[PDB]
């Protein structure tokens, strides 16, 4: 019996990991003998480390984590394409862990539930990617959600917080509640949950012209569900005021994991099942729109926050195209995609916390800083450029792939619509390397050095963005694997 | 079978008759308090708690010691947070 | 409760016991386990204490860093030991050990 | 027609959320009590669903996401509260701040 | 279904006469106690008091205050009655005397405990007065925080029983009754009806000489008398839920001829009476609570200790296999 | 010296001292007992 | 001026070190967070200058 | 017929939920839409359903939007709008959606139009599933406890996340 369980140590061991620092946390933040102290970077580092055991007995036991499948198919399903987007998620959450530090000293945010917070919804996002029923999926979706309803209001004192989780928790309910009728319509439709049954019913028909309209629309609401969590347009306005009103920890959290989460989700619910055409168009759609948009919004931003969060969402287009060509390479440069601008983001986020600490807020606030900090200026210049796709920088695999699947499904649209917005978007890149290096401004700022956890994790996502396409061949097989792995 | 509910409708006609006669006959001759909040939230989770152990307890013949045991887990987690709780002054009106 | 241990991978390693009880998986554990389990241990007590010191509470900090460590080094020592014995890991001293007694 | 009647009255409270979303610009605690409306209908499609397949997946799931409804209607109250706090009002055009 | 109607009011006028004459026992014990008399002047022994009280409610203008709520002011009173008046479809006087054999009769008890609430809520918000309202709020929630216990001592029954039929719990006690084994779940849910039910030493309505006003201050004429009622229904209500989980219900005391010779519904009154009688004693012995402090129990000791007994049965029923 | 801190706190919180003396009787009993009643029963 | 400089030149090494830790615990606050935790954190006093050289 | 009636309550008083000017009304009406839900559920034979949307909804669920509105003391000219400028646009997507989610359930499950015959004697009866019947409440606890536990321990971490951000984001410990 117990070695049943050997399929969810893991688990097992970060969720109790959790129960202990929230105990801790609590206990010794009430002590007036210890008189109440700040616990958030205490913490913290408790959870970086039960972060990298839960890592170590993830990678270490890949074998053990199939035992008794029969046993927990039913709530469950773990294979390789589980194992290595869990892997990388817990390595996003580690560093957006060490990157939190000097946040939490500085600025005195001592709150360590802050902490516990991001454990359980790492919790939430480990189901989310072994999920392979509706139910579970959805059970797992809304625990990351609530998490995240909570943590983007953790300022509860300030308008800007307040505002985004007020937003976020809204919008999140009404499109989870969406999703959920789509749930219950392909349910009633099928008399089916499982994945696996779902697969079997759905195949060999599409639309056959007597087509069920209950499942047909019962994908469509669960295709508005997941549009919404990954801030494709139309389905997006949350995105940004949600990343500018949270606290910068929070918005660096938010700009990766669940995408992550929600993209495994997407593959193992549509690519495993069948309706088809439509929904491929579905993302098609989709997908142009989010580049559009994105790029437009983007060049429109005076503020940071803003301009990566619009950044984001015209990237999330440039990966959905993958997902729509629905070929083993569109999914392999989904995944490429989705691997490279997470570290993008994790390099561009570290800069924004080291820059939080002199209160940065407008693109103009960078002016001067190749003169007061040389290498924090040509760092964040690398990032930029990497943004912009420009090669042979490891941002050029997401615009290669763009063209190749246009000229690949034949789509000689969507290629214009990525020239254009590919060029608005390096205008909108470079303009940040223009304040920085090229103006003059009257009064400048002088901005506090890093912290070495952000120093070290800078450095080294510096250079997999510089030197990634000396040596790719890891990442293209083991992306390469899991494209492979989803069908057998 | 449901049969045994129509005598609680008819009933409850009944009851609202006589309340609307006794009522009836005699026309003929800004200080928001966050604990009352918080009161809720605990009634609702445990509210929820005895929800689940209704089919619990009827079930325990039929699930044995699996059924007792994750229970048991689901109580442990619940009881964490009352134990937060607790701690964060939650239960405490003074 | 029906249970089926069956792995959707099999064993490349041979099967010294399928199902192997919780105490038979302990007292198989060798010195690369105990060595495995001691550093997770001792690395955690360590951070415990570090990250204690500015809140000032170092000493039982380094007691919740330790009882992360334990569980989870003991979580990851059971896990080598228990794939030894079921033959997803390499088991040679598991397999002379059967092929004896 | 039983099941075509179940189904209707559910998914009137579906389109009654939905309209409640529309038709409360101003009031967003109506918007919240309009989300649980849609929850309530989906949740009713479950059940309906269970009994018409004579199956329990659709109870079990109700259950659940009773759970869901739940914890939900608690954080979103508990973000109405402190945004009340800061503002001292509920009035939408106090929470536009963000925005661009 | 023709005569169903005559079972219901056969059930229904013989509470409200019941509910009348509790409160004429409740004067008459307090005032025994005191060394006094209590009404005896109104009718042989004061037996006629109830009846004119009555009379002069009805006979009594209401009044209405010019309130926005005019509509919830005047229904308050009414939801707590009626839902005072239909737990009792569900409750057995003997074997067969039920109005609704309900399978679910627990969980539906629970429920309507749980709605009970409105009423108070409703009438302090509607009356137009921040100290009814503050009452209110504080009555509310004292409720809703001793209902967690009353539902958790429900669970610990359901686990010896198997079945939420309360004729069936009854007949489970037919070995031993449950209040013998489970005594201090007994005691415990003695004290959460009495802060269930807003009774001393509980009641913070009752406490106006303490700068508490209650939730019903504004009512006058029927709508105070039907808060009243519904109140001392619910009083009889808990005494009889104390008999049926914990004393065997209609059962007679020892499974002999001799005992089996008086009827189960004279044994269920008996054990009903008892229990009312230990409602006004309690009234009468004891000061009263603060809001905090009852607040406090409710939820740091009552609560654990339900759990706990949860824990408790449930464990040592599994492990010797002594489960329905 | 923790023999007296248990003193202390049972004399401070007899109620939650009970209440984990009563529940984790009822869990001790399946989880020891149990298990030995159920080896018994084989031989 | 002369007392507060001659206080802080006298001081020796183990006071310099407890006013050091002093300074750097009570440099930021987090004032919401003690409200959740319901207490209030004093300047102590060996931080505070006399009012006699403060701009008011 | 019944379902009618029930439907129609259901209808006005959701209505009146997304309608009535004075919040408190609104939580009072949403009260009455679940108790017209519990009706619909004892018709579909899931008694305990129907007792714990009452216990839940209305016990728990609304009580706490209650005590929140009734606190918040919301003056009507911060909530005050004038809907008759959205007739149309619920006019369309209320009518997309009613041609569409109304009807969705017609192809795949044809109704069987009642006939001016007896059908009810072509009920076949078998005596063997009742010998011993299961209640709703058993027939949910064989399976929550043992087969699908994971998602019933999900769902506690769900309530545990409930009860660890209301209190960081609410509590002014005195
Ligand atoms: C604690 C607090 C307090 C508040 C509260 O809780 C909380 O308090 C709680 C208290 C609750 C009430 C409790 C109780 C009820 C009664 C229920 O109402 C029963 C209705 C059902 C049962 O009705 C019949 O059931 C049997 C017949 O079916 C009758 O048996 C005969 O027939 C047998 C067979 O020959 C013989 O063998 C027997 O010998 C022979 O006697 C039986 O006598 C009779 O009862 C369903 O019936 C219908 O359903 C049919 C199907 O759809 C419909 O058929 C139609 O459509 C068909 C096509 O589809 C066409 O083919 C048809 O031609 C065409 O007619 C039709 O409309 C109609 O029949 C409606 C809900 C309500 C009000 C609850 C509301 C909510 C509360 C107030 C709660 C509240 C919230
Ligand atoms: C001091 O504390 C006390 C109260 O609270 C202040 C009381 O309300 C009361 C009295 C309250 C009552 C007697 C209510 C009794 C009501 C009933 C028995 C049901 C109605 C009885 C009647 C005589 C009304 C008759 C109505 C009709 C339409 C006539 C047709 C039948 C007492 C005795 C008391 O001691
Ligand atoms: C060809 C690529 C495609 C096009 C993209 C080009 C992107 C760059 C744009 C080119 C235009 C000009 C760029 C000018 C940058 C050169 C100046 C520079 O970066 O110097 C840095 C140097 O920045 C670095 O530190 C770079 C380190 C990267 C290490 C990469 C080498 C890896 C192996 C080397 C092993 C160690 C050294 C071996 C010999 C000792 C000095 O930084 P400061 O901020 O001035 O001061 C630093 C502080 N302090 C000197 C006190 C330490
Ligand atoms: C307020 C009380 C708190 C209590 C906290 C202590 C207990 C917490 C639960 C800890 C897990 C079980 C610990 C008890 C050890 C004894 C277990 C045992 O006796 O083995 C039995 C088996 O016990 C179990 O396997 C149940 C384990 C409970 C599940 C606990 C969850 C652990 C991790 C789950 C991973 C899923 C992801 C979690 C999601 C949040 C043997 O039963 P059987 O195989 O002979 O037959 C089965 C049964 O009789 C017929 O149905
Ligand atoms: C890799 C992670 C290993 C474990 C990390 C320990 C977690 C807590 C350490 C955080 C660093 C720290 O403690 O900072 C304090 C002090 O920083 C340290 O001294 C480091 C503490 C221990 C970290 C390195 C020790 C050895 C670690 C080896 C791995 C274990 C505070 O600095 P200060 O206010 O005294 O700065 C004044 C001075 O001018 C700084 O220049
Ligand atoms: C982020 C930056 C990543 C770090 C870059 C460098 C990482 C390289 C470190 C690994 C080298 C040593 C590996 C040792 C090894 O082979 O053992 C395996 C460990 O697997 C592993 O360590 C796998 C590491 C996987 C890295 C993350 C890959 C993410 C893929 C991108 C998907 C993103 C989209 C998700 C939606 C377990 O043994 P095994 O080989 O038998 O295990 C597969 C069974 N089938
Ligand atoms: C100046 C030149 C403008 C030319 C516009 C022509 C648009 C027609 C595009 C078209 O042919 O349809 C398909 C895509 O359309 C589409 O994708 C729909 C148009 C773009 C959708 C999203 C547009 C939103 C723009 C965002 C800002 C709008 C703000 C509005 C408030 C492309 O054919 P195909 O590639 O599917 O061939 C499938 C073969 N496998
Ligand atoms: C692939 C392209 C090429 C890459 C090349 C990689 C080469 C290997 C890297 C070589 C590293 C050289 C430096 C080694 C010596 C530094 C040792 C750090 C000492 C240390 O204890 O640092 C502590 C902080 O932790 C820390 O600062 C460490 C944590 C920093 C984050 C590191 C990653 C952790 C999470 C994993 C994220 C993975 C992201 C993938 C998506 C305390 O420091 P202190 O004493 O100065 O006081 C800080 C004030 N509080
Ligand atoms: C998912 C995993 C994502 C990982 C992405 C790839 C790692 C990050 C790449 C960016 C930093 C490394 C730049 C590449 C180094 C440039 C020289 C490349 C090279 O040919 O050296 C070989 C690779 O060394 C190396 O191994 C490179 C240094 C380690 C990085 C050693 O040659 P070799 O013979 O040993 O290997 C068999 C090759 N023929
Ligand atoms: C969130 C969930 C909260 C509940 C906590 C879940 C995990 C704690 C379980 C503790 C009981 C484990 C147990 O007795 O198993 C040995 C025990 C052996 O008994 P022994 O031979 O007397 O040692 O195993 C069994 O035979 C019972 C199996 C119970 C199912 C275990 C499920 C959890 C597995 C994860 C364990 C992680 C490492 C800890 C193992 C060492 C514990 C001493
Ligand atoms: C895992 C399954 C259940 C999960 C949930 C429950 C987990 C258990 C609760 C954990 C919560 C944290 C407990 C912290 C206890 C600290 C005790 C304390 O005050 O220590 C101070 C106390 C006295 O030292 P002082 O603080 O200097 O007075 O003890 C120590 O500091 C001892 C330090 C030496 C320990 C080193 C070895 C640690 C190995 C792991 C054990
Ligand atoms: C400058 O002049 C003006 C406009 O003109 C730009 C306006 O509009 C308006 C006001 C009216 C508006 C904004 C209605 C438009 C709203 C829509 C379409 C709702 C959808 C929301 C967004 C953000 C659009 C995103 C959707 C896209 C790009 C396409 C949908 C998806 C796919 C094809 C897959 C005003 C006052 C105005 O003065």
């Amino acid at each position: 019996m117990f070695n049943l369980f050997l399929a969810v140590f893991p688990e097992i061991f970060i969720i109790n990991a959790t129960f202990i620092l929230l105990i801790h946390g609590v206990v010794f933040s009430t002590s007036k003998k210890y008189d109440y102290p700040p616990l958030a970077s205490n913490v913290g580092w408790l959870g970086l480390l039960s972060v990298l055991i839960t890592l170590l007995l993830l990678a270490a036991g890949a074998p053990l984590l199939t035992i008794a499948h029969l046993f927990w198919n039913n709530l469950f399903r773990r294979d390789n394409f589980t194992y290595f987007c869990q892997i990388f998620l817990l390595l996003s959450t580690a560093g957006t862990i060490s990157m939190c530090f000097d946040f939490f000293d500085q600025e005195r945010f001592d709150a360590f539930e802050f902490i516990v917070l991001i454990l359980l919804s790492t919790c939430g996002m480990l189901f989310m990617i072994s999920a392979y029923d509706l139910i579970a999926m959805y059970l797992a979706i809304e625990l990351q959600s609530l998490c995240f309803y909570v943590i983007a209001a953790s300022k509860r004192k300030s308008e800007f917080s307040t505002e985004a989780g007020l937003k976020y928790l809204i919008l999140g309910a009404f499109s989870s509640g969406i999703l959920l009728f789509g749930c219950s319509m392909i349910y009633g439709s099928t008399g089916a949950t499982h994945f696996d049954q779902l697969a079997k019913i759905l195949t060999g028909y599409e639309i056959t012209g007597a087509r069920s309209s209950g499942i047909f629309m019962g994908i469509l609401f669960i295709a508005v569900g997941f549009l919404f969590k990954i801030t494709a347009v139309p389905f997006h306005m949350w995105a940004p005021d949600i990343y500018e009103g949270s606290p910068t920890p929070v918005t660096a959290f938010l700009s990766i994991a669940p995408k992550i989460s929600i993209f495994a989700n997407i593959l193992r619910v549509f690519i495993y099942g069948s309706y088809g055409a439509t929904l491929q168009q579905i993302f098609f759609f989709c997908s142009i729109a989010s580049m559009i948009l994105g790029a437009l919004a983007a060049m429109a931003q005076t503020k940071v926050k803003r301009l990566l969060a619009y950044s984001s969402i015209g990237h999330v287009g440039y990966i959905c195209i993958g997902f729509s060509c629905g070929t083993i390479e569109g999914i392999q440069s989904l995944l490429i995609g989705i691997f490279i601008y997470a570290l993008m983001t994790m390099d561009a986020f570290a800069i924004v916390l080291a820059l939080r600490q002199t209160r940065v807020k407008y693109i103009a606030d960078l002016g001067a800083l190749a003169k007061t900090n040389p290498i924090l200026a040509i760092t964040f210049s690398i990032t930029m450029f990497s943004y912009a796709g420009i090669p042979p920088l490891a941002g050029f695999c997401s615009k290669f792939y763009l063209f190749f699947a246009a000229l690949g499904c034949g789509a000689y649209f969507l290629a214009l619509v990525g020239v254009v917005t590919s060029v608005i978007g390096c205008f909108y890149y470079i303009r940040l390397v223009k304040r920085m290096f090229f103006d003059t401004p009257r009064t400048w700022i002088l901005y506090e050095p890093m912290d070495r956890n952000k120093s070290l994790l800078l450095a080294m996502t510096s250079f997999f963005i510089t030197l990634f396409l000396l040596y790719p061949s890891p990442l293209f097989s083991v992306t390469h694997q899991m494209a492979l792995s989803l069908y057998l | 079978m449901m049969l045994e509910f129509a005598p609680i409708f008819i009933y409850l006609v009944i009851s609202l008759l006589v309340s609307l006669i006794l009522l009836g006959v005699p026309f003929l001759f800004s200080r928001f308090d966050i604990r009352f909040y918080l009161v809720s939230i605990l009634f609702l989770i445990f509210d929820l708690e005895v929800t689940f152990f209704f089919p619990w307890a009827v079930s325990l013949n039929k699930i044995d010691l699996f059924g007792f045991w994750s229970m048991m887990a689901f109580l442990f987690i619940l009881t964490i947070g009352f134990l937060y709780e607790w701690k964060r002054g939650a239960l405490d009106w003074e | 409760m029906n249970t089926d241990i069956t792995a959707l991978e099999k064993a490349q390693y041979p099967v010294v016991d399928r199902n192997p009880a919780f105490t038979k998986v302990v007292g198989n554990f060798s010195t690369l386990d105990y060595l495995r389990f001691s550093t997770i241990t001792g690395i955690s007590v360590t951070v415990g204490y570090l990250s204690g010191i500015k809140p000032g509470i170092k000493g039982p900090s380094m007691v919740t860093g330790g009882l992360i460590g334990l569980m989870g080094g003991f979580m990851y020592a059971y896990q080598n030991s228990a794939g030894r014995l079921m033959g997803f890991f390499p088991n040679d001293g598991e397999v002379a050990s059967y092929q004896k007694r | 027609m039983d099941l075509i009647k179940y189904f209707t009255f559910s998914m009137i409270i579906f389109i009654l959320g939905i309209w409640g979303i529309l038709l409360n610009r101003r009031n967003i605690l109506i918007m919240l009590m309009s989300i649980e409306l849609m929850l309530l209908a989906v949740n009713l499609n479950f059940l309906v669903f269970s009994v018409s397949l004579d199956d329990m997946m659709g109870q079990v799931f109700a259950l659940l996401v009773l759970t869901v409804a739940a914890a939900e209607s608690a954080i979103g109250l508990a973000i109405f509260v402190i945004t009340f706090r800061v503002r001292g009002t509920i009035a939408v055009e106090f929470i536009n701040s963000i925005q661009g | 279904y023709i005569a169903v109607p005559a079972e219901i009011l056969g059930i229904i006028l013989p509470l409200l006469l019941g509910v009348a004459f509790l409160v004429l026992a409740e004067r008459k014990v307090m005032a025994f106690v005191q060394r006094r008399k209590g009404p005896d002047v109104v009718g042989s022994f004061g037996l006629l008091q109830p009846l004119a009280d009555g009379l002069k409610l009805i006979l009594k203008e209401p009044i209405s205050p010019s309130s926005a709520n005019f509509f919830l002011f005047r229904m308050a009173p009414v939801a707590t009655f009626m839902l005072s008046l239909v737990a009792w479809a569900v409750v057995p006087f003997d074997y067969g005397m039920v109005l609704s054999d309900l399978n679910i009769g627990l969980l539906y008890l629970f429920a309507i405990s749980s709605l009970g609430v409105y009423g108070i809520i409703i009438a302090g918000r509607s009356s137009n007065s921040k100290y009814a309202f503050l009452g209110a709020l504080r009555s509310a929630a004292q409720m809703v925080s001793y209902e967690v216990s009353i539902g958790l001592i429900l669970i610990t029954v359901l686990i010896c029983v198997g079945s939420c039929n309360l004729s069936e719990i009854v007949m489970a006690q037919k070995q031993i009754w449950f209040g013998i084994p489970l005594f201090p779940v007994l005691v415990m849910f003695f004290i959460s009806c009495l802060a269930e039910t807003n009774r001393a030493p509980f009641d913070l309505p009752e406490a106006e000489a303490e700068l508490v006003a209650g939730y019903n201050v504004e009512y006058s004429s029927m709508g105070f008398a039907l808060f009243f009622l519904g109140e001392y229904a619910n009083m009889i209500l808990m005494s009889g839920l104390c008999t049926l989980f914990f004393l065997g219900g209609w059962l007679p005391i020892l499974d002999l001829p001799i005992f089996k010779k008086i009827p189960g519904s004279i044994w269920f009154s008996i054990k009903v009476l008892f229990f009312l009688f230990l409602y006004i004693w309690v009234r009468a012995a004891f000061p009263r609570y603060r809001y905090d402090q009852l607040m406090g129990l409710g939820w740091k000791v009552f609560l654990p200790l339900s759990l706990a007994w949860v824990v408790s049965v449930s464990g040592l029923l599994v492990t010797f296999q002594w489960l329905p | 010296p923790v023999m007296e801190k248990l003193r202390m706190f049972v004399a401070q919180e007899p109620v939650v001292a009970a209440s984990c003396l009563i529940g984790g009787v009822g869990l001790f009993l399946p989880a020891v007992v149990r298990p030995i009643l159920d080896s018994l029963e084989a031989s | 001026l002369a007392q507060i400089h001659a206080s802080e030149n006298s001081k020796s090494f183990e006071q310099i070190e407890v006013e050091r830790a002093l300074r750097k615990k009570y440099a930021r606050k987090d004032e919401d967070y003690d409200s959740m935790l319901g207490i209030t954190r004093e300047t102590p006093p060996e931080l505070i200058l006399p009012d006699n050289v403060l701009p008011g | 017929m019944i379902l009618s009636v029930l439907s129609s309550l259901a209808l006005v008083s959701g209505l009146m939920v997304v309608r009535a000017k004075n919040p408190v009304h609104s939580v009072l009406f949403f009260i009455l839409v679940f108790c017209d839900t519990s009706g619909l559920l004892l018709l579909l034979g899931l008694d305990f359903f129907a007792m714990i949307f009452l216990v839940v909804y209305i016990g728990a669920i609304a009580v706490l939007f209650l005590f929140v509105v009734m606190m918040f003391h919301i003056q009507i000219a911060e909530i005050h709008e004038e809907v008759l400028r959205y007739l149309p646009v619920s006019g369309i997507i209320g009518l997309i959606f009613w041609w569409e989610m109304f009807f969705i359930l017609d192809n795949e499950s044809i109704p069987l139009l009642p006939t001016q015959r007896n059908t009810t004697s072509l009920r076949y009866t078998v005596y063997a599933g009742k010998v011993r019947s299961w209640t709703n409440l058993e027939t949910l606890g064989n399976l929550l406890y043992t087969y699908y536990f994971v998602w019933f321990l999900v769902s506690s971490l769900i309530l545990l996340v409930a009860m660890i951000g209301a209190i960081v984001l609410t509590m002014h410990r005195t």
